[PDB]
């Protein structure tokens, strides 16, 4: 806890790999909230 | 009543306190440092209160323009028509020489996450877009983090802080184009279209990404904006000249000693910058040649007009060139001017998106000039040439990525034509 | 070698086999999910980034399938990966060695990187090496100029380097580690190199400056 | 009632709000240059064309885009107008192939008129230009694509008109390439009618090459048995032979548009 600055603290990154970013993006989807909707599935319909 | 000198920002001042990664990055640690603090009182209190301290601060956008960002912000702020409403978050960083933005995503995500919040209930928002490119994968990764915290610990997400307000946050990467930092190109690129920008009108501020009111900001304008809001914006003017108040992250490199990014008051001087942080210019003051302030995009300066030049919106406007995104690359007398700014309209020509004429074929055009007026094989009629060709690209595009190829190439005709000549006359005589 | 058009080839073709999967698909409909309903084209980049994970470039097929899952016109998918650089519609190798080499990388001597890797990989820019392992290509800036010169290897910057340091990081790959990200001189990131010159003192803890009533 | 005023060159026209400074201009005689904006399609605003000066404001605004607002006073003869006009043209014609003599566009070509009344006299790019691949789409419409300047007119008929998405952009700068990207045909009812869009040669008809030239061509003014619909056409006679079907204009029947078969 006493005041260290002579350590680089952010050496998580070292480990992340190919599917980490959608890995995180997947768990995330439960806390977000109901979409707003156009009214049409597409721009095309 | 008035500070006639600026610089020396002390480290209470300062706004970014893991800018050099030396402290935890993850929630618990930043709220150590003052992050998520009093938060629901911030939303409680109103669009008008945030959108007012905002104004009062004299904050401009970091990302480029200048923008006064109080003013933008307050386009947003009119009653719902039945769109949702957004706040896209620029981490783009394409800007070469800029770095500034990096650091803050990695190292102090939750400033980030934080003002997405603040910035998003003053405008209205309903959510907020974190466009950042791909090539930042891992800084990418460390936001994702930071959001999941954030979400798991109530901060955002449904009712948000214990402020009744609901936000969420999004991360979307890009996949390779300089130009999709563009407000309007950013916006297409999201929807999921080539990343070519629009003409205004419309503004983003009625019809945005997905056709809904969106508002697009850089990292470090939103990063600080709680800041702002908890010290005060007074507090932010309190540093800085009139109409130039804050502090900005400076990048430094280059030539020099020990090339770093900073942050300093605003209206700092230049060479005060360099020698005191980045360990001077190598060689001493006296073998610089000129500097780039504020990335590709500005035009350069000579050692002449660096020895007392303030880096501010207005005093680097009254030199010919402009702050932009407060980068600073450093040529000694040893470079070859000429060749570093031919390398920057081949940049341009690499991320122009071809959509309008001006700079689909006039950039290819200055980037083939250029390259000969390197080698020489140029008569030392066609630099007057080169500066119309410029100006026919400048006003005349529809994003400003032309803009910015024309004023680096004015620059160098400006302030170093008797290089371009010398250089021609020598490939005449070679040739005989 | 930049070529906007697609002409088919036995390894390169509309029947080429590529499928998602079942692990990818879930993750498909969360980048779906996190666009409005009746926007699911927004999705394309992310989903085609995810196919290029998967196989390591982007074929013909890959692109189709994309449009297929999102109703996406297949045209619109090919502009798409056309005007991003970071979409591979080539085979690349299992390392992807990209150098930056604008103005800032430029003045840093950059190009001696670029010169040491090809010595030691035996192969000219943009030219893949003979058992696929590496690829060489310039870039552009990759947003670490006071950190330069660097280079980035798949999802990976190195950073600070030294023409001998870019060789360690080459002979690492080769026999299987991967080496460890970040500057390879004497310093974390871009803090001043010699010692810092800002952020000593400790930081303020909560609470301090907050204005009158906020 | 609902209607603003605006000034063109100092004369008053009354314009509904949403006109254009273009659409404005039009209701006092004056047609503004333009390669991009077509009046049945989507704007665009990629030529720079159109680009006019407004009195009293430092930045030239596309006028194919920017809606009219009060007061505004629009100079279309201006010196800042016609300098922009000049420049741009200087940047269509920079990688523009020498191509008019065997160009089947040769006389009916806006970039040629253009030119010549919009433009210099005189070039002063000295370098190399660009080339391209032919990209073919069929045997009706012929693609001499180093003669595209690039203006979308042929991907927004084929999306907004047509209802085909087969014609996009590929690539970025100067080597963004109109195409397919694969080997594709754009067959369809309509296909035709991107001929007359493209206002250069890059999409010419593959039946009427090299078989005639515009100003040695009778036009006669007929209507079209196909179908039943009656388009109305042009048809386009020399030395006693018909050489060409080409649309004439019906609001209420064709718009500007006929199917392959009459053409
Ligand atoms: C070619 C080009 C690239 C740009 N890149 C960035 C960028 O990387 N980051 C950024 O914040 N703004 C960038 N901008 C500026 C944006 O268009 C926009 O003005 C800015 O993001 C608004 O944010 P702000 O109000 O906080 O300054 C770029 C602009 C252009 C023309
Ligand atoms: S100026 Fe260049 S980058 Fe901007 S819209 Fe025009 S072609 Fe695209
Ligand atoms: S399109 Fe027009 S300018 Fe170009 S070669 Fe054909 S006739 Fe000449
Ligand atoms: S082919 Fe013709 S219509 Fe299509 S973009 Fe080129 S010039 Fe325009
Ligand atoms: S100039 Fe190379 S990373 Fe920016
Ligand atoms: S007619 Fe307006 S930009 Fe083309
Ligand atoms: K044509």
């Amino acid at each position: 806890e006493p005041f260290d600055n002579t350590t680089y603290k952010n050496l998580q990154h070292h480990d992340y790999s190919t599917y980490t970013f959608l890995d995180l993006n997947l768990d995330l989807s439960k806390f977000r909230m109901p979409q707003p909707s156009s009214g049409r599935e597409s721009p095309r319909h | 009543p008035k500070k006639t000198s600026f610089g020396s920002l002390k480290d209470e001042d300062r706004i970014f306190t893991n800018l050099y990664g030396r402290h935890d990055w993850r929630l618990k640690g930043a709220q150590s440092r003052g992050d998520w603090y009093k938060t629901k009182e911030i939303l409680l209190k109103g669009p008008d209160w945030i959108l007012g301290e905002v104004k009062t601060s004299g904050l401009r956008g970091r990302g480029g323009a200048g923008f006064p960002t109080g003013l933008k912000w307050s386009f947003m702020n009119k009653p719902s028509d039945g769109r949702p409403k957004y706040l896209v978050v620029n981490a783009d960083e394409g800007e070469p020489g800029t770095c500034k933005d990096r650091e803050i995503i990695r190292h102090d995500p939750h400033k980030l996450v934080e003002g997405c919040l603040v910035g998003g209930r003053a405008m209205g928002a309903r959510a907020a877009y974190i466009y950042i490119r791909g090539e930042f994968y891992n800084e990418a990764s460390n936001l994702q983090v930071a959001i999941r915290e954030a979400y798991e610990a109530g901060l955002i997400g449904k009712n948000a802080c214990g402020s009744g307000y609901d936000f969420d946050v999004f991360v979307v990467r890009g996949a390779g184009a300089y130009i999709c930092g563009e407000e309007t190109a950013l916006i297409e690129s999201i929807e999921g279209k080539q990343g070519k920008p629009r003409l205004k009108p419309p503004f983003p501020a009625d019809v945005g990404v997905f056709g809904c009111p969106t508002t697009v900001a850089n990292v470090e304008t939103v990063a600080v904006s709680p800041t702002i809001c908890r010290r005060g914006g007074a507090w932010f003017a309190s540093f800085g000249r009139e109409r130039n108040s804050g502090t900005k992250l400076f990048n430094i490199s280059g030539h020099v000693n020990n090339p770093c990014t900073v942050e300093e008051e605003m209206s700092v001087p230049l060479k005060e910058l360099i020698e005191k942080h980045a360990g001077g210019v190598t060689g001493g003051w006296d073998n610089l040649l000129a500097v780039i302030p504020g990335g590709s995009s500005t035009p350069l300066i000579p050692k002449s007009v660096c020895e007392t030049v303030l880096m501010d919106f207005d005093a680097l406007i009254q030199a010919q060139t402009g702050l932009g995104t407060a980068a600073v690359i450093v040529m000694d007398r040893s470079t070859d001017i000429v060749k570093a700014i031919a390398r920057l309209i081949e940049f341009y020509k690499h991320e122009s998106c071809g959509q309008c004429t001006p700079c689909r074929e006039g950039v290819d055009w200055m980037n083939k000039v250029m390259a000969r007026f390197v080698r020489g094989d140029a008569r030392p009629a066609e630099i007057d040439s080169l500066w119309e060709i410029s100006k026919q690209i400048e006003g005349h595009t529809i994003c400003a990525l032309g803009d910015g190829a024309a004023w680096p190439v004015q620059g160098l005709i400006r302030h170093f034509r008797p290089e371009l000549e010398e250089r021609m006359q020598q490939f005449a005589q070679q040739h005989q | 070698g930049a070529l906007f058009v697609h002409r088919d080839t036995p390894e390169n073709n509309p029947e080429t086999p590529f499928d998602f999967t079942p692990e990818n698909y879930k993750r498909i409909e969360a980048i779906v999910k996190n666009y409005p309903e009746g926007h699911k084209a927004a999705a394309v980049l992310p989903v085609l980034d995810l196919a290029q994970r998967q196989n390591g470039w982007l074929p013909i097929s890959a692109m189709n399938k994309v449009a297929e899952i999102l109703q996406v016109p297949p045209m619109r998918v090919y502009e798409v990966a056309t005007f991003y650089t970071m979409y591979n519609r080539k085979p690349v190798g299992k390392y992807h060695i990209q150098v930056c080499t604008t103005t800032p990388c430029m003045l840093r001597n950059s190009d001696s990187i670029l010169e040491a890797i090809q010595k030691k990989l035996g192969i000219k820019v943009g030219e893949t090496t003979p058992d696929k392992l590496f690829t060489l290509i310039e870039v552009e800036c990759l947003g670490a100029c006071v950190n330069a010169p660097m280079v980035q290897i798949n999802d990976n910057y190195y950073e600070d380097l030294t023409p001998k340091d870019i060789e360690e990081i080459i002979d690492e790959l080769k026999a299987g580690k991967i080496p460890k990200p970040g500057p390879r001189s004497g310093r974390f990131s871009c803090e001043p190199a010699g010692g810092l010159t800002s952020l000593t003192e400790p930081p303020k803890g909560p609470g301090f400056g907050v204005q009158a009533g906020l | 009632s609902n209607l603003i005023e605006v000034f063109v060159d100092g004369q008053s026209v009354m314009v509904e709000p949403g006109t254009t400074v273009l659409q404005a201009c039009e209701k006092v005689g004056m047609q503004i240059p333009r390669f991009c904006y077509h009046e049945r399609l989507s704007v665009a605003g990629n030529c720079r064309m159109c680009l006019v000066e407004i009195e009293k404001a430092p930045k030239v605004v596309a006028a194919c885009a920017m809606p009219v607002m009060k007061g505004w006073n629009i100079l279309t003869n201006s010196e800042k107008t016609k300098k922009a006009r000049e420049g741009v043209m200087e940047f269509l014609l920079a990688n523009h192939p020498l191509d008019c003599p065997i160009c089947d566009q040769g006389g009916e070509c806006d970039l040629q008129d253009q030119s010549m009344m919009f433009g210099s006299d005189r070039s002063r790019f000295l370098e190399g230009k660009r080339a391209v691949e032919d990209k073919n789409i069929g045997p009706l419409v012929k693609t001499i694509m180093t003669r595209c300047i690039q203006c979308t007119r042929c991907i927004r008929f084929a999306s907004e008109i047509a209802g085909v998405d087969d014609l996009g952009t590929t690539g970025r700068g100067n080597d963004m390439q109109v195409g397919t990207y694969i080997e594709k045909m754009f067959m369809s009812e309509l296909s035709g009618n991107i001929i007359d869009i493209c206002p250069v040669g890059a999409l010419t008809s593959k039946p009427y090459a090299f078989t005639a030239r515009p100003w040695e061509t009778r036009k006669t003014e007929s209507i079209d048995v196909m179908d039943a619909v009656g388009s109305n056409i042009v048809v386009s006679t020399r030395t006693g032979e018909v050489m060409r079907i080409l649309p004439r204009m019906h609001e209420d029947i064709n718009e500007e548009w006929i199917s392959d078969k009459t053409r």
